RNA sequence: GCGCCCGAUGCCGACGCUCAUCAGACCCCAGAAAAGGUGUUGGUUGAUAUAGACAGCAGGACGGUGGCCAUGGAAGUCGGA
């Protein structure tokens, strides 16, 4: 927003970050606009999301005012957006509450496909269009059961799959995208010091 | 016969065009100003007219 | 499925209404009765408001529908007051009638609501998404962003 | 304004090699050699680096309009380096409604054969540029491969074949027989 | 006018003491021109202009040139212009680079005529000031503070008509 | 007035502006306008910028939602208060 917003959620951010004795580090990179309720449901049962327009941005001048030792391994964390979740529970259930919904990272107009994943048989979960969003990837289809269904074994979603709108169309819709980054736990600050929670 | 993948290309190089309204010169649809010197580059265009 | 409507895995988003109508769609119970294939008499025996008809609710039981309640406070709202047609009253109403001790029946049975706290944000959806009558006003009232804070006429 | 200095830079890869002699800039490397003599660019070449890293244009006391040239010349010894390493490959598909544009290279490297437009009985042959392969595909129905290193050479062809076949004095809004370059390549890829 | 090289005089007047009022203030002022005479004039033009005052109601008290404060520093001045333009008065604000204030108003005055087009008979200086480079403004000027700067002599050319008309070889362009 | 016709710059002449497929080139004087130009400069004012501002990338282009509820059909509906 202007300086004013900036202003005052820098303040809130740590305001947050002091409070919760547990930071979290999800990514907001690619969500699309359900891809982001579906987890925002179960982010917050006792707990707050905030991720950063202007909180995430502040810390590239909290790095020398110095709060907790070791934020130094949060703001080398800013490659790729980021914003943070904060709880009082473990970090495991954390990371297991992001995964209760299995986030598939959605993307913007011009996407790019990073890795390769074998095309599923049968759909994994369609919104409203065509069998031209099954032809034009290569799975054959047929009428079935309350699950809109596709059928072919064969991979046609390959690295270096030319990526677009005309593809995020449907990656809002079935909802899986070649993309990796997003809303993950795995960067949890109580009081300095970083492990491997996978 | 004028498949669609056929069609919706050659009507980009023969339907998506800006015209010069004093000087009636195709242009490329981002083109604000002529690129000729006839009409004195004026910056007023119109669409091409879209076939029935 | 838009024009042939497949069998719908219900995280798709789209209309329900036309309790009979017969303008262009074809028919009077169902939206997707002459797109897909069924009868017409679960319709009617809903049939069996208030010069309207009853803007319905759609279900898939992987071939068929199910006439569906009114899954919110939303348009149970709309079950109390002029319930004339065409009315159409900013918005239908001004606000005489009970809104009060029946929304509380809503932050149960909402199983789609997404992003939503402890019911102090619960509440926010449920009690901002239905759009009627200000509650009791002629307003169009932002004192219910998060409905538990800044009041209201239904809580203390 | 007389801005007093502008540069870009090209970092050359390692597999290919360039020799100047004053503004003629010769690449050569696997596909082949390419030549280009930029007269009245006016700009300084140099070439520095163990394994000749980098390539710097320099352009002195220019004005706006001529500060412009920089990344022109730039992006030509780009695409330059693209031939060379790469070569370039167009493709063109032609459309037609009720008579199959019959395309056939009557030659085998140009001298395309071009017969049955709308009707016409009226045979072309269009001589492709000097320097640059013509080849009908087969794996897609209605296709035609240039394929050459100079950009400038095989675009040029390209549009030249799709111009030459055009109607006169009919709608070109729903008349639309004819070929077009349809998707610009290359020949070999990363 | 008809400008030399402008050299910037200083002028001092006032009203003739009238026998009403012992003696009145006295009136200082920068005038940029070729000779003092000018330079009286001008400054009785700008006295009628701003009060009512007329060489003829009064007597110029001081007139002499301010010798330059070291002009061995390279100095960049900012200078307020205000001018008139075939359309209507125009305010304006330029900026020059050199060494001696009056050379900063004469090339100011050279490159208005060249780069607008008004005569020197509708230009009056406000003011000019030496000021620093980060209060330095347009770009042309801007690009000449740099602890180091190299830049070529690009295309360098001169004279061979005295050298002779009719030589046997021909000029090298390079250096 | 000073390339040559044509006596005079055959000066180190100084700072700039301008590319005209009808350039322009000196009082009276023998080529014209209103209106336009992201041709190229100068200038005035207003907005935003490393805490990245601007284009091309990670978003984002709807999840509640048929939410009001027009049924003149319209989670967008245009022509739905
Ligand atoms: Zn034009």
């Amino acid at each position: 927003d202007r300086a004013t917003w900036k202003s005052n959620y820098f303040l809130k951010i740590i305001q947050l970050l002091d409070d919760y004795p547990k930071c979290f580090i999800v990514g907001a990179d690619n969500v699309g606009s359900k891809q982001m309720q579906q987890i925002r449901m179960s982010l917050r049962g006792k707990a707050v999301v905030l991720m950063g327009k202007n909180t995430m941005m502040r810390k590239a001048i909290r790095g020398h005012l110095e709060n907790n030792p070791a934020l130094e391994k949060l703001l080398p964390h800013i490659r790729g957006n980021v914003g943070f979740v904060f709880t009082k529970e473990d970090l495991t259930e954390i990371r297991d509450m992001l995964l209760a919904n299995k986030v598939p990272a959605a993307a913007r107009a011009g996407a790019i496909a990073p890795c390769e994943v074998t095309v599923p048989a049968q759909n994994t979960g369609l919104g409203p269009e065509k069998t031209s969003f099954f032809q034009a990837l290569g799975i054959t289809t047929k009428i079935s059961r309350g699950t809109i269904e596709i059928l072919s074994d064969v991979q046609l979603i390959k690295t270096g799959d030319k990526v677009g709108a005309s593809e995020a169309t449907l990656l809002n819709m079935l909802n899986i995208s070649p993309f990796s980054f997003g809303l993950i736990i795995q960067q949890v600050f109580d009081n300095g010091s970083i492990y491997n929670p996978e | 016969i004028i498949e669609p993948s056929l069609r919706q290309l050659a009507q980009k190089y023969n339907c998506d065009k800006m015209i010069c309204r004093k000087c009636y010169a195709r242009l490329h649809p981002r083109a604000v100003n002529c690129r000729k010197k006839k009409c004195g580059h004026t910056n007023n265009l119109r669409p091409k007219k879209k076939v029935k | 499925m838009p024009p042939k409507f497949d069998p719908n895995e219900i995280k798709v988003v789209y209309l329900r209404c036309t309790g009979g109508e017969v303008g262009a769609t074809s028919a009077l119970a169902p939206k997707i009765g002459p797109l897909g294939l069924s009868p017409k008499k679960v319709g009617d025996d809903i049939a069996k408001k208030g010069l309207r008809i009853t803007v319905k609710l759609t279900i898939q039981n992987r071939q068929a529908q199910i006439e569906v309640v009114p899954s919110a406070s939303a348009l149970i709202i709309k079950a109390l007051p002029p319930r004339d047609r065409k009315k159409q009253k900013n918005i239908k109403h001004s606000g005489n009638i009970t809104f009060d001790e029946i929304v509380n029946i809503a932050r149960q049975m909402r199983h789609r609501s997404l992003a939503r706290e402890l019911s102090g944000t619960i509440k926010e959806i449920l009690g901002t998404a239905q759009s009627v009558g200000c509650n009791v006003d002629g307003r169009h009232p932002h004192d219910i962003i998060d409905d538990i804070n800044s009041g209201a006429v239904e809580c203390p | 304004m007389k801005t007093i200095l502008s540069n870009q830079t090209v970092d050359i890869p390692e597999n290919v090699d360039i020799s100047l002699k004053g503004r003629t800039v010769i690449v050569k490397g696997p596909r082949g050699t390419l030549r280009r003599d930029f007269n009245h660019i006016n700009v300084e070449l140099s070439l520095l680096g163990k394994k000749k890293k980098r390539l710097r244009v320099d352009k002195w006391w220019g004005n706006r309009k001529e500060l412009a040239t920089v990344r022109t010349i730039c992006s030509h010894v780009q695409n330059m380096i693209k031939g060379v390493t790469l070569g370039f490959r167009y493709k063109m598909r032609s459309v037609y409604a009720h008579f199959p544009i019959n395309v056939v290279i009557q030659e085998n490297g140009s001298l395309v054969e071009i017969r049955n437009f709308l009707g016409e009985k009226y045979i072309r042959r269009v001589r492709m540029r000097p320097g640059v392969a013509c080849s009908v595909s087969q794996a897609q129905k209605d296709e035609l491969v240039l394929e050459g290193n100079d950009i400038e050479l095989v675009s040029n062809s390209a549009a030249l074949i799709q111009q030459a076949t055009t109607v006169k004095n009919k709608d070109i809004r729903k008349f639309l027989d004819g070929i077009y370059v349809s998707e610009k390549g290359t020949v070999q890829q990363a | 006018k008809a400008s030399g090289t402008l050299r910037e005089y200083k002028v001092v007047g006032r009203c003739l003491p009238t026998p009403k009022c012992h003696t009145p203030p006295l009136y200082r002022m920068r005038i940029f021109a070729p000779n003092h005479v000018v330079a009286k004039s001008r400054f009785w033009y700008f006295v009628s202009q701003l009060k009512k005052m007329k060489k003829s109601s009064g007597e110029i008290v001081y007139c002499g040139q301010v010798f330059e404060k070291s002009p061995l520093r390279v100095k960049n001045f900012g200078i307020w212009l205000r001018y008139d333009s075939r359309s209507g008065t125009h305010n304006m604000y330029r900026e020059y680079r050199d060494l001696t204030t009056a050379g900063a108003v004469t090339q100011c005055y050279r490159d208005m005529g060249a780069r607008h087009r008004a005569r020197a008979h509708s230009i009056q200086i406000m003011k000019v000031e030496e000021i620093a480079a980060s209060k330095c403004r347009r770009p042309a000027v801007k690009q000449f503070h740099d602890s180091k700067i190299k830049f070529p002599l690009p295309h360098r050319v001169l004279r061979r008509q005295h050298k002779p008309r009719f030589t046997t070889k021909r000029p090298n362009t390079f250096f």
